[PDB]
């Protein structure tokens, strides 16, 4: 019964209690806000090819 | 109206200042999964409030019901306050 003197908690159960959650990448905040601010650029810039300024305030000609 | 909702996603606390592993390992494993879910939620809210190419098709859900109320058989500009004021003239005169 030498196995009953070994630590009963497995090496697996250490690696799933220490590494419980997949950690958040540093770059996943950049490349997720950048793709969402690229829609703020598109709609709201005045130099974009798809501005909403002629759709929401139609021009007086 | 999207600007009034974007202004309150502007005032969201920077959760990415707590992504380091000295916050990962000091924190309860369930309060860290809630924190990583509250950060995934902000990207859900922010990527849909900046979907401004969807506002032009939401405006077409307001137009056809408004335009049918203007196709009134009485007048385009009729309302209740005028049509009640013209019932007072109709009722409180002789027959």
């Amino acid at each position: 019964d030498r196995v009953l003197s070994l630590p009963a908690v497995s090496k697996n159960q250490v690696l799933e209690n220490v590494f419980h959650t997949a950690p958040k990448a540093p770059v996943e905040h950049l490349e997720k806000m950048v793709s969402a601010n690229s829609k703020v650029y598109d709609a709201l810039n005045l130099q974009s090819k798809r501005v909403l300024i002629w759709q929401v305030k139609p021009a007086l000609f | 109206l999207s600007n009034e909702r974007y202004q309150l996603l502007s005032q969201w606390p920077d959760f990415t200042t707590m992504y380091g592993k000295d916050f990962y390992y000091r924190a309860h494993p369930e309060d860290l999964k809630k924190f990583y879910d509250a950060a995934d939620e902000y990207y859900k809210l922010y990527e849909t409030v900046t979907e401004f190419d969807s506002l032009s098709a939401l405006a077409s859900q307001v137009v056809p019901n408004y335009a049918a109320r203007r196709r009134s058989t009485v007048h385009p500009a009729i309302g209740s306050t005028v049509a009640d004021g013209a019932f007072t003239n109709f009722l409180l005169s002789k027959q």
